[PDB]
């Protein structure tokens, strides 16, 4: 949760945070295609049968 | 048999598709960052 | 400069129908990409030279 790893618990600093905006969602999709990866690389690895 | 299965579907191209729209995505997302202000009073530089 | 809105670009005319109370087009990125002129009440496309 980038917004609270930023700003702890506040909606004040969650509306600062929304003038960078994209930089977060960028971030979560990147962690995202890692979380990813990890799956397919344990299917690529034992699933062979 | 391989004929029909690319006549059938695009799904199995997927792995040279997701190439080209990871490359789309970055740029339409480098130019997204563009309406940031990042707290600057504009986020459009003439109007500074 | 229209009405202080300084930049360097072309004009051309415009197909964009602004509804009266609207000034200003714009792109994806926040920058203008069309105006409504101040005398000749018609829309411009800019695009920078």
């Amino acid at each position: 949760d980038c917004t609270m790893y930023i700003c702890g618990d506040s909606t004040e600093c969650s509306n600062l945070l929304l003038q960078y905006g994209s930089f977060c969602t960028q971030l979560k999709r990147a962690l995202t295609g890692i979380a990813v990866e990890q799956d397919k690389n344990t299917q690529e690895v034992f699933a062979q049968v | 048999k391989i004929q029909d299965s690319l006549s059938s579907t695009a799904s199995a191209l997927g792995k040279l598709q997701d190439v080209v729209n990871h490359n789309a995505q970055a740029l339409n997302t480098l130019v997204k960052q563009l309406s940031s202000k990042f707290g600057a009073i504009s986020s459009v530089l003439n109007d500074i | 400069n229209f009405n202080g809105l300084k930049g360097t670009g072309v004009l051309t005319e415009s197909n964009k129908k602004f509804l009266p109370f609207q000034q200003f087009g714009r792109d994806i990125a926040d920058t203008t990409d069309a105006v409504r002129d101040p005398q000749t009440l018609e829309i411009l496309d800019i695009t920078p030279c």
